[PDB]
């Protein structure tokens, strides 16, 4: 940021650029190395009334895979999943 | 149970359903198990004699084409007599989808190479070997790939202890690293953390 | 290699150059196993030995039989004209 | 309209689709027929293959034919083509519509132990 | 009891096997005492090798001797392309090892090991 | 949903051809590049004057150790072994009997520094901020025990460092 203007020129002319709006070098635009205090928020359980674990209890809803099969007509074949949709190309920049 | 509960998806697991009765009719000579987990994740559990068939099924088959090789896999579970169980994770990139396709070996049966199949079990099943001792028939290069070179014991096996049985040094009198019994100077601390109380009721195993 | 007296010398050279056999009790038809005493992999190296001296590569389907210089010399012979 | 590329990298541009795809599915449908009825592989293969045939047969476009056979590129729906034929001509061999050839240990596929 | 082989129907292939990884170590043992540059003779070197062999010559499984000779052979690939160093060689010497005690009373004066 | 890096058709008139020829006889992308690398020699440098200029830390860095006290004198560590049970390295060694007051305090607390992975599993696992990891990063040693803490190693960099300590818990406690 001290650079002389000769120099400033010499430099955004010798890279093409205007380097002095976006320099790699930080200044006083960043922020201060003290900060005031925060007050967290507290999550959605945080209440005091119809918060009984057992309506909110995850790892007790998980379950043993179920057995689609085992060894102890016309119908349709089937895929693990629908057939993936075509990627559209970009409308920001497609290089086209 | 909707902010701290993960979303249960039961049109993937509708989907994969189908598809694992699909697969289990359509090769019935080696699909043992099929199951679909809670989090949507289809396992086919089949007989280490169809590893070549399903998975050039499902590499191949116009409503499957699990073109990619995620990841190769053997886990040990030594109450097992067939210890060593083989998990191929594969991709289809057509269907976006994933399955999972499971076998099992002891230390003697070998387990046929499918780099027939997909080229990048290559060095999976190689660190298969080198990890577990899982002999692969007909691999083109079977040897070693992680351990070091004199390395006796296959590591990953859980009789197998977390330090090993030797430890190197160089040593300057014969101007050489060498390997000696290993002798910690402190111990790994085994912590025995599990509790007493059931966890969780809906994996409760019937008693004797 | 040209008569059977010169290939069953060598072979006896071979043999007595050989340190665990015992040049002594080594005669022509001795046994490798019950007789010289010997491992099988003490054999094996013999036929090594063998193939050393004699220029040509021995099989396992026929040196597992060869049990006595007389057959060691006999085999060389048979795959030369002598 | 001749597509320039298929933008996979090794995978040439097919001059004639329709009658490779044509070539391809009832060269299928004829290894298919040796494999017996019952068979899943067989039923759901002559499924699907008669039903992209249909596709093939009803629509002389390219781009739409891609577009409702919904396979991406044709090329690489030329290239699945040949994969299932591969993987139907490995299948006679195979033979997978057999019984179960061995069951299992039977705590094999317990979890937890 | 009917278990799928290896590569060995019975012991007699095996023993085959066996054999023509022993005579492949054998035929190897002088040229990697050369070009490893090892402080050991080539006879010291493969009475190492017949050691080593006679460790595992109580086993009468064909497939655990199929994999003894498959382990064996990929040990002679690491030897022959030098992959191998020449301490992974010098190993089979267990040389900075000091003598353990082997009687039980020098057992007994050192501690507590049986 | 997707862009085509390098899918370009170059244009074949004659003066996209002449351009081309001009780039390829006369340099000019190679005088671009130094074009770049001469602006970059009349920049002022990043380069802080190290050991005078000093990397900017946080206050939550995790570097050397200390146990802590209370604004009495007395250490804070009450030999739970909170600390040594989440350390995922199992640096710490905890050794407690009850003292000549009957407290509930430790005998041995080592913390192997050649084994701790500088994680602060154990300065969050710890109830009473009794370890912590301090802000010194700068305590690089000439023998590999000088880097075996003990407990009075561990106390006493928390009387060195503790002036600085409290002010760093005091910017971060309320995020913890
Ligand atoms: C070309 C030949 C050199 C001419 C002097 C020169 O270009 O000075 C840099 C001077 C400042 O360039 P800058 O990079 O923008 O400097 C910004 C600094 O923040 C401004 O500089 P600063 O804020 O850092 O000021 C302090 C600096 C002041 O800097 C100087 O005094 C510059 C060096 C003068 C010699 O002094 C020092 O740091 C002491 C350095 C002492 C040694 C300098 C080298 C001596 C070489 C010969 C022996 O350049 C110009 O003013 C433009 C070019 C002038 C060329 C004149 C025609 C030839
Ligand atoms: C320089 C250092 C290099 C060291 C070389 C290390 C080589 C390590 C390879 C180990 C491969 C083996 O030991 S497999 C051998 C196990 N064989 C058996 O259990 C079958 C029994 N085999 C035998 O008794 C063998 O002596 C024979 C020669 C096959 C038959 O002899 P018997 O008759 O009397
Ligand atoms: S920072 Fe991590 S590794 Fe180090 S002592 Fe604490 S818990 Fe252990
Ligand atoms: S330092 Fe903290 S966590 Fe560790 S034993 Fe002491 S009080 Fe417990």
């Amino acid at each position: 940021a001290s650079a002389t203007r000769l120099i400033q020129g010499l430099r955004n002319w010798a890279s093409g650029r205007d380097l002095q709006a976006k320099l790699q070098l930080r200044y006083q635009e960043i922020s201060k190395r003290t900060q005031p205090p925060p007050k967290l928020p507290v999550g959605p359980s945080h209440r005091l009334s119809n918060n009984y674990y057992c309506a909110r209890d995850g790892r007790r809803e998980a379950m043993p895979p179920s057995i689609v099969m085992s060894s102890q007509s016309e119908k349709k074949a089937v895929s693990p999943a629908p057939p993936i949709k075509r990627w559209e190309l970009s409308q920001d920049e497609p290089y086209l | 149970t909707r902010p701290t509960v993960r979303p249960r998806n039961d049109v993937a697991h509708k989907q994969l359903s189908a598809f694992g009765e699909y697969v289990a009719e359509i090769l019935p000579k080696y699909v043992q198990q099929v199951q679909v987990s809670c989090f949507s994740e289809l396992e086919i559990c089949i007989h280490p004699d169809g590893v070549i068939p399903v998975l050039t099924f499902l590499r191949d088959h116009s409503n499957a084409q699990f073109k990619s090789l995620a990841d190769l896999t053997a886990v040990d579970i030594p109450t097992r007599q067939n210890r060593f169980e083989i998990v191929y994770n594969l991709l289809s990139l057509r269907f976006n989808s994933r399955i999972r396709v499971k076998t099992y070996t002891d230390e003697l049966t070998p387990v046929e190479s499918s780099v027939s199949v997909y080229k990048a079990a290559n060095w999976y099943e190689r660190e298969i070997w080198d990890m577990f001792g899982v002999f692969f028939a007909n691999h083109p290069d079977l040897r070693r790939i992680l351990t070091d070179y004199g390395f006796e014991g296959h590591p990953f096996r859980k009789d197998f202890p977390l330090s090993g049985y030797v430890e190197l040094r160089y040593d300057d009198e014969v101007k050489r690293v060498v390997a000696e019994p290993v002798e910690l100077a402190q111990e790994f601390r085994k912590f025995d953390l599990n509790s007493p109380w059931e966890a969780f009721p809906a994996y409760r195993q019937p008693p004797e | 290699p040209l008569t059977l007296e010169g290939i069953k010398d060598r072979v006896l050279y071979v043999l007595k150059l050989y340190d665990k056999i015992d040049p002594e009790k080594l005669s022509v038809n001795s046994h490798f196993m019950k007789d010289l005493g010997l491992d099988s992999l003490d054999q094996v190296e013999i036929i090594m030995a063998m193939e050393d001296e004699f220029g040509f590569e021995i099989p396992d389907i026929d040196a597992e039989k060869l049990m006595c210089p007389q057959e060691i010399v006999d085999y060389i012979a048979d795959k030369k004209d002598v | 309209l001749l597509k320039k590329t298929t933008g996979l990298v090794g995978l040439a541009v097919c001059e004639t689709p329709h009658e490779r795809l044509k070539i391809l599915y009832t060269k299928i449908l004829d290894v298919l027929g040796h494999i017996p009825k019952n068979a899943a592989y067989r039923k759901y293969t002559e499924q699907i293959t008669n039903e992209k045939l249909s596709i093939v047969k009803a629509e002389p476009d390219v781009k739409k034919l891609e577009e409702q056979l919904q396979g991406g590129q044709i090329e690489e729906v030329i290239l699945q083509a040949e994969n299932e034929l591969s993987l139907a001509r490995k299948m006679i061999q195979w033979k997978p519509w057999e019984p179960l050839v061995e069951e299992p240990p039977a705590s094999q596929w317990k979890w937890p132990i | 009891t009917s278990v799928k082989p290896i590569f060995s129907r019975d012991m007699n292939e095996a023993k085959r096997r066996v054999r023509e990884l022993y005579r492949a170590w054998y035929r190897e043992v002088p040229n990697t005492v050369h070009l490893f540059q090892l402080d050991i003779s080539v006879k010291q070197g493969r009475d190492k090798v017949r050691e080593m062999f006679k460790k595992n010559a109580h086993v009468t499984d064909p497939r655990v001797v199929d994999l003894l000779v498959i382990k064996g052979k990929m040990e002679l690939e690491e030897t022959i392309n030098v992959w191998k160093q020449r301490t992974h060689v010098m190993r089979f010497f267990h040389e900075t090892e000091a003598p353990r005690p082997k009687d039980f009373l020098s057992k007994f004066y050192v501690g507590h090991d049986p | 949903t997707y862009k085509y890096v390098n899918l370009r058709e170059p244009s074949m008139d004659m003066k996209s051809v002449t351009d081309r020829a001009a780039q390829t006889l006369l340099w000019t992308e190679l005088i671009r590049g130094l074009g770049m690398t001469l602006s970059y020699l009349f920049r002022e440098p990043a380069t802080i004057n190290y050991p005078f200029e000093k990397g900017p830390l946080s206050p939550r860095f995790r570097g050397e150790h200390a146990l802590r006290r209370y604004p009495s004198g007395e250490e804070r560590c009450i030999a739970c072994k909170l600390c040594e049970a989440v350390c995922p390295a199992q640096a710490i060694t905890i050794e407690a009997e009850p003292r000549a007051d009957g407290s509930r305090r430790t005998t041995r607390y080592d913390i192997d520094m050649t084994k701790c992975i500088y994680c602060g599993f154990c300065q969050e696992a710890c109830p009473v901020d009794a370890i912590v990891e301090g802000p010194n990063f700068e305590f690089s040693t000439e023998t590999h025990e000088e880097l075996l803490y003990n407990k009075e190693k561990l106390l006493n960099n928390g009387d060195k460092w503790e002036a600085e300590i409290a002010a760093n818990i005091q910017a971060d406690y309320l995020y913890r």
